[PDB]
């Protein structure tokens, strides 16, 4: 399990959905 | 700098968070169900045009290369220490500076991601470097930087 991969890719995500997908 | 390959692995399961079907793009539907999970409320008009803007191709839907075209233009992103603290808001849900292991865990539920107590204690980990048991904001910039 790479924790950190998955935990930057969540947050990733999370600064394109409050940033309207740019 | 350059695109490094641990980057594209993290930019891999960004896209894969969106494309829930897993069947290689992101269309408007998949990209609304996740705004709608962390909180965003946009119209189907808005939505049409988000994918629009980074569909550089132009067959409606978002593949990884296009996703990647994007992220790489992000990595350069002067608006980049505000966009850090506004994702951070979305998953600090009390608003007191610091991300506990229910906070993470709700995020990624919500993302229908399944993980385990013991999955989701590991990420915590991963970013706490105080050894408090829960990432505040220095320590999500400091990963994410
Ligand atoms: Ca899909
Ligand atoms: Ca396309
Ligand atoms: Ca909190
Ligand atoms: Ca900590
Ligand atoms: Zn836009
Ligand atoms: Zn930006
Ligand atoms: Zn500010
Ligand atoms: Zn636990
Ligand atoms: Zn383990």
């Amino acid at each position: 399990f790479n924790a950190r991969r998955k935990l930057k890719g969540a947050i990733l995500t999370t600064m394109l959905a409050t940033r309207n997908f740019s | 700098d350059q695109l490094t390959e641990e980057q594209i692995a993290e930019f891999k399961e960004a896209f894969s968070l969106f494309d829930k079907d897993g069947d290689g793009t992101i269309t408007t539907k998949e990209l609304g169900t996740v705004m709608r999970s962390l909180g965003q409320n946009p119209t189907e008009a808005e939505l049409q045009d988000m994918i629009n803007e980074v569909d550089a191709d132009g067959n409606g839907t978002i593949d990884f290369p296009e996703f990647l075209t994007m992220m790489a233009r992000k990595m350069k992103d002067t608006d980049s220490e505000e966009e850090i603290r506004e994702a951070f808001r979305v998953f600090d849900k009390d608003g007191n500076g610091y991300i506990s292991a229910a906070e993470l865990r709700h995020v990624m539920t919500n993302l229908g991601e399944k993980l385990t107590d013991e999955e989701v204690d590991e990420m915590i980990r991963e970013a706490d470097i105080d050894g408090d048991g829960q990432v505040n904001y220095e320590e999500f910039v400091q990963m994410m930087t």
